[PDB]
Protein backbone atom coordinates (compact mmCIF):
# COMPACT_ATOMS: atom_id res chain seq x y z
CA UNK A 1 0.00 0.00 0.00
CA UNK A 2 0.79 3.92 -0.97
CA UNK A 3 2.07 4.69 2.74
CA UNK A 4 -0.50 7.38 4.19
CA UNK A 5 2.84 9.67 4.40
CA UNK A 6 3.78 10.16 1.17
CA UNK A 7 -0.15 10.96 0.47
CA UNK A 8 0.25 13.79 2.79
CA UNK A 9 3.54 15.06 1.85
CA UNK A 10 2.10 15.37 -1.73
CA UNK A 11 -1.37 17.24 0.10
CA UNK A 12 1.14 19.83 1.51
CA UNK A 13 3.03 20.04 -1.61
CA UNK A 14 -0.05 21.27 -3.77
CA UNK A 15 -1.40 23.46 -0.92
CA UNK A 16 1.40 24.86 0.87
CA UNK A 17 4.03 25.17 -1.84
CA UNK A 18 7.63 26.74 -1.07
CA UNK A 19 8.51 30.09 -2.51
CA UNK A 20 10.68 29.74 -5.65
CA UNK A 21 9.93 26.13 -6.16
CA UNK A 22 7.21 24.23 -8.42
CA UNK A 23 6.81 20.72 -7.15
CA UNK A 24 4.03 18.33 -9.03
CA UNK A 25 3.62 14.80 -8.93
CA UNK A 26 4.03 12.93 -12.03
CA UNK A 27 0.28 11.84 -13.32
CA UNK A 28 1.58 8.19 -13.98
CA UNK A 29 3.73 8.00 -11.15
CA UNK A 30 3.20 9.03 -7.45
CA UNK A 31 6.32 8.70 -6.21
CA UNK A 32 7.59 10.87 -9.09
CA UNK A 33 7.75 14.64 -8.90
CA UNK A 34 8.48 16.98 -11.31
CA UNK A 35 10.54 20.41 -9.51
CA UNK A 36 11.30 23.73 -11.48
CA UNK A 37 13.51 26.17 -9.12
CA UNK A 38 13.73 29.55 -9.84
CA UNK A 39 17.46 30.93 -10.12
CA UNK A 40 17.88 32.66 -6.48
CA UNK A 41 18.34 37.01 -7.18
CA UNK A 42 21.49 38.19 -6.73
CA UNK A 43 23.05 34.24 -7.23
CA UNK A 44 24.94 33.36 -10.59
CA UNK A 45 21.74 31.39 -11.34
CA UNK A 46 19.37 34.31 -11.70
CA UNK A 47 17.28 34.53 -14.02
CA UNK A 48 16.85 30.81 -15.12
CA UNK A 49 14.70 28.53 -14.73
CA UNK A 50 15.95 25.07 -13.64
CA UNK A 51 14.27 21.45 -13.70
CA UNK A 52 14.97 19.04 -11.67
CA UNK A 53 12.89 15.28 -11.19
CA UNK A 54 12.83 13.59 -7.59
CA UNK A 55 12.21 9.95 -6.83
CA UNK A 56 10.45 8.39 -3.43
CA UNK A 57 11.88 4.55 -3.09
CA UNK A 58 10.81 1.78 -2.00
CA UNK A 59 12.01 2.53 1.70
CA UNK A 60 11.08 6.01 1.63
CA UNK A 61 10.93 7.77 4.24
CA UNK A 62 13.69 5.38 5.69
CA UNK A 63 16.10 5.64 2.48
CA UNK A 64 16.34 9.47 1.40
CA UNK A 65 14.41 10.88 -1.67
CA UNK A 66 16.71 10.41 -5.00
CA UNK A 67 17.43 14.35 -6.77
CA UNK A 68 18.65 14.18 -9.95
CA UNK A 69 19.04 18.01 -11.68
CA UNK A 70 17.99 17.61 -15.70
CA UNK A 71 18.54 21.44 -16.64
CA UNK A 72 22.42 21.85 -17.32
CA UNK A 73 24.02 23.51 -14.50
CA UNK A 74 27.64 24.87 -13.23
CA UNK A 75 27.77 24.30 -9.65
CA UNK A 76 30.00 23.15 -7.31
CA UNK A 77 27.33 20.24 -5.62
CA UNK A 78 25.85 19.02 -9.15
CA UNK A 79 28.09 16.79 -11.03
CA UNK A 80 27.67 15.73 -15.05
CA UNK A 81 24.30 13.92 -14.88
CA UNK A 82 23.05 16.10 -12.46
CA UNK A 83 24.10 13.88 -9.36
CA UNK A 84 23.42 16.72 -6.46
CA UNK A 85 26.04 15.77 -3.86
CA UNK A 86 24.47 17.26 -0.98
CA UNK A 87 24.60 15.32 3.46
CA UNK A 88 20.63 14.68 3.66
CA UNK A 89 20.80 12.95 0.10
CA UNK A 90 23.25 10.38 1.92
CA UNK A 91 24.73 10.20 5.16
CA UNK A 92 22.34 12.56 6.60
CA UNK A 93 18.97 11.52 5.82
CA UNK A 94 16.52 11.02 8.40
CA UNK A 95 12.32 10.15 8.47
CA UNK A 96 12.17 13.34 10.31
CA UNK A 97 13.19 15.64 7.50
CA UNK A 98 10.76 15.65 4.57
CA UNK A 99 10.46 16.68 0.85
CA UNK A 100 9.85 19.97 1.76
CA UNK A 101 13.63 20.47 3.33
CA UNK A 102 15.38 18.80 0.53
CA UNK A 103 14.01 21.11 -2.00
CA UNK A 104 14.69 24.31 -0.01
CA UNK A 105 18.27 22.66 0.48
CA UNK A 106 18.75 22.72 -3.35
CA UNK A 107 17.54 26.31 -3.84
CA UNK A 108 19.69 27.19 -0.87
CA UNK A 109 22.95 25.47 -2.15
CA UNK A 110 21.85 27.38 -5.84
CA UNK A 111 21.47 31.02 -3.69
CA UNK A 112 24.98 30.93 -1.94
CA UNK A 113 27.48 27.89 -3.30
CA UNK A 114 29.94 26.54 -0.71
CA UNK A 115 32.44 24.98 -2.30
CA UNK A 116 33.72 22.83 0.47
CA UNK A 117 33.89 19.02 0.20
CA UNK A 118 36.07 17.60 -3.87
CA UNK A 119 35.92 18.41 -7.74
CA UNK A 120 36.54 20.53 -10.91
CA UNK A 121 34.12 23.08 -10.41
CA UNK A 122 34.34 23.31 -6.59
CA UNK A 123 37.99 23.77 -7.15
CA UNK A 124 37.19 26.65 -9.62
CA UNK A 125 35.25 28.10 -7.04
CA UNK A 126 37.57 28.31 -4.28
CA UNK A 127 40.60 29.42 -6.08
CA UNK A 128 39.08 31.48 -9.36
CA UNK A 129 35.67 32.61 -7.78
CA UNK A 130 35.44 35.30 -10.72
CA UNK A 131 35.48 33.00 -13.71
CA UNK A 132 33.36 30.32 -12.25
CA UNK A 133 30.58 32.59 -11.59
CA UNK A 134 30.99 33.90 -14.71
CA UNK A 135 30.53 29.99 -16.24
CA UNK A 136 28.22 29.96 -14.15
CA UNK A 137 26.10 32.76 -15.09
CA UNK A 138 27.23 32.17 -19.10
CA UNK A 139 25.16 28.12 -18.54
CA UNK A 140 22.29 29.96 -16.75
CA UNK A 141 21.91 32.35 -20.06
CA UNK A 142 22.15 29.85 -22.25
CA UNK A 143 20.36 26.67 -21.08
CA UNK A 144 18.27 27.70 -18.33
CA UNK A 145 16.33 30.21 -19.95
CA UNK A 146 14.34 28.42 -22.03
CA UNK B 1 7.33 0.00 -7.99
CA UNK B 2 7.48 1.68 -10.94
CA UNK B 3 11.55 3.45 -11.07
CA UNK B 4 11.28 5.90 -14.17
CA UNK B 5 14.14 5.99 -16.99
CA UNK B 6 16.33 8.63 -15.22
CA UNK B 7 16.90 6.80 -12.40
CA UNK B 8 16.60 3.16 -13.17
CA UNK B 9 19.20 4.09 -15.58
CA UNK B 10 21.18 5.58 -12.93
CA UNK B 11 20.63 2.55 -10.91
CA UNK B 12 22.18 0.19 -13.90
CA UNK B 13 24.85 2.48 -14.05
CA UNK B 14 25.93 1.88 -10.65
CA UNK B 15 25.47 -1.58 -11.07
CA UNK B 16 27.70 -1.60 -13.88
CA UNK B 17 30.43 -0.01 -11.92
CA UNK B 18 30.44 -2.68 -9.36
CA UNK B 19 30.02 -5.56 -12.33
CA UNK B 20 28.80 -9.43 -12.01
CA UNK B 21 31.00 -11.62 -10.11
CA UNK B 22 32.98 -13.63 -12.71
CA UNK B 23 33.50 -10.73 -15.15
CA UNK B 24 31.67 -12.65 -17.83
CA UNK B 25 29.36 -10.24 -18.53
CA UNK B 26 29.75 -6.27 -17.97
CA UNK B 27 28.07 -2.60 -19.19
CA UNK B 28 28.79 0.45 -18.60
CA UNK B 29 28.00 4.08 -20.52
CA UNK B 30 29.53 4.88 -24.23
CA UNK B 31 29.74 8.45 -23.11
CA UNK B 32 30.23 8.47 -19.15
CA UNK B 33 29.05 12.16 -19.70
CA UNK B 34 25.77 11.69 -21.70
CA UNK B 35 23.25 13.28 -19.50
CA UNK B 36 20.56 10.97 -21.86
CA UNK B 37 22.13 7.70 -20.32
CA UNK B 38 20.82 6.55 -24.31
CA UNK B 39 23.79 4.68 -25.84
CA UNK B 40 25.64 1.77 -23.82
CA UNK B 41 28.75 -0.35 -24.29
CA UNK B 42 28.48 -4.26 -23.57
CA UNK B 43 31.09 -7.28 -22.87
CA UNK B 44 30.29 -10.65 -22.99
CA UNK B 45 32.68 -13.29 -22.44
CA UNK B 46 31.79 -16.29 -24.71
CA UNK B 47 31.19 -19.28 -23.04
CA UNK B 48 33.17 -22.57 -22.25
CA UNK B 49 32.49 -25.83 -24.39
CA UNK B 50 30.89 -24.02 -27.16
CA UNK B 51 32.88 -22.60 -30.29
CA UNK B 52 32.71 -18.76 -28.41
CA UNK B 53 34.61 -19.89 -25.75
CA UNK B 54 37.11 -17.29 -24.51
CA UNK B 55 36.35 -14.97 -26.77
CA UNK B 56 35.55 -11.43 -26.01
CA UNK B 57 32.24 -10.10 -27.54
CA UNK B 58 31.74 -6.04 -27.31
CA UNK B 59 28.25 -4.75 -28.05
CA UNK B 60 26.47 -1.69 -28.63
CA UNK B 61 23.16 -1.28 -26.28
CA UNK B 62 20.57 2.10 -26.77
CA UNK B 63 18.07 2.46 -24.16
CA UNK B 64 15.59 5.01 -26.16
CA UNK B 65 13.49 7.81 -24.31
CA UNK B 66 10.40 5.09 -23.57
CA UNK B 67 13.02 2.30 -21.54
CA UNK B 68 12.34 0.05 -19.31
CA UNK B 69 8.56 0.19 -21.16
CA UNK B 70 10.66 -0.55 -24.63
CA UNK B 71 12.98 -2.92 -24.57
CA UNK B 72 16.75 -1.86 -25.79
CA UNK B 73 17.97 -1.94 -29.04
CA UNK B 74 21.11 -4.12 -29.20
CA UNK B 75 24.22 -4.80 -32.03
CA UNK B 76 27.17 -7.07 -31.94
CA UNK B 77 30.21 -5.32 -32.84
CA UNK B 78 32.53 -8.27 -32.65
CA UNK B 79 31.60 -10.67 -35.84
CA UNK B 80 29.84 -13.86 -34.59
CA UNK B 81 27.82 -16.22 -36.00
CA UNK B 82 24.61 -16.85 -33.63
CA UNK B 83 20.94 -17.23 -34.61
CA UNK B 84 19.35 -14.16 -34.45
CA UNK B 85 22.22 -11.74 -34.92
CA UNK B 86 22.36 -10.46 -38.84
CA UNK B 87 25.57 -11.52 -40.38
CA UNK B 88 26.62 -8.62 -41.59
CA UNK B 89 25.38 -5.36 -39.66
CA UNK B 90 25.96 -7.58 -36.40
CA UNK B 91 22.21 -6.28 -35.24
CA UNK B 92 20.20 -8.76 -32.87
CA UNK B 93 16.78 -9.43 -34.39
CA UNK B 94 14.18 -8.80 -30.75
CA UNK B 95 11.67 -11.44 -32.69
CA UNK B 96 14.62 -14.41 -32.42
CA UNK B 97 15.85 -13.67 -28.51
CA UNK B 98 12.97 -14.36 -25.89
CA UNK B 99 14.21 -11.54 -23.12
CA UNK B 100 13.50 -8.74 -26.02
CA UNK B 101 10.69 -10.77 -28.05
CA UNK B 102 8.54 -11.30 -24.59
CA UNK B 103 10.06 -7.92 -22.92
CA UNK B 104 9.45 -6.54 -19.28
CA UNK B 105 9.45 -3.38 -17.86
CA UNK B 106 11.75 -5.47 -14.76
CA UNK B 107 14.09 -6.34 -17.37
CA UNK B 108 17.47 -4.44 -17.47
CA UNK B 109 20.37 -4.49 -19.60
CA UNK B 110 22.28 -6.87 -17.45
CA UNK B 111 19.50 -9.37 -18.39
CA UNK B 112 19.44 -8.63 -21.93
CA UNK B 113 23.48 -9.76 -21.77
CA UNK B 114 23.08 -12.54 -19.44
CA UNK B 115 20.47 -13.94 -21.98
CA UNK B 116 22.18 -13.72 -25.22
CA UNK B 117 25.15 -15.40 -22.82
CA UNK B 118 22.84 -18.40 -21.93
CA UNK B 119 21.75 -18.69 -25.79
CA UNK B 120 25.52 -19.02 -27.24
CA UNK B 121 24.97 -22.05 -24.45
CA UNK B 122 22.32 -23.54 -26.45
CA UNK B 123 22.22 -26.77 -28.67
CA UNK B 124 21.48 -24.30 -32.14
CA UNK B 125 24.01 -22.15 -31.30
CA UNK B 126 27.42 -23.90 -29.60
CA UNK B 127 28.52 -25.50 -32.73
CA UNK B 128 28.08 -22.96 -34.93
CA UNK B 129 31.18 -22.54 -37.13
CA UNK B 130 32.69 -19.00 -36.03
CA UNK B 131 34.46 -16.19 -38.17
CA UNK B 132 38.29 -16.04 -37.39
CA UNK B 133 38.64 -14.51 -34.06
CA UNK B 134 38.89 -10.81 -34.09
CA UNK B 135 36.85 -9.67 -36.96
CA UNK B 136 34.13 -7.06 -36.30
CA UNK B 137 31.47 -6.05 -38.82
CA UNK B 138 32.20 -2.71 -41.27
Amino acid sequence: GLPRRIIKETQRLLAEPVPGIKAEPDESNARYFHVVIAGPQDSPFEGGTFKLELFLPEEYPMAAPKVRFMTKIYHPNVDKLGRICLDILKDKWSPALQIRTVLLSIQALLSAPNPDDANDVAEQWKTNEAQAIETARAWTRLYAMN
Amino acid sequence: VKVPRNFRLLEELEEGQKGVGDGTVSWGLEDDEDMTLTRWTGMIIGPPRTNYENRIYSLKVECGPKYPEAPPSVRFVTKINMNGINNSSGMVDARSIPVLAKWQNSYSIKVVLQELRRLMMSKENMKLPQPPEGQTYN
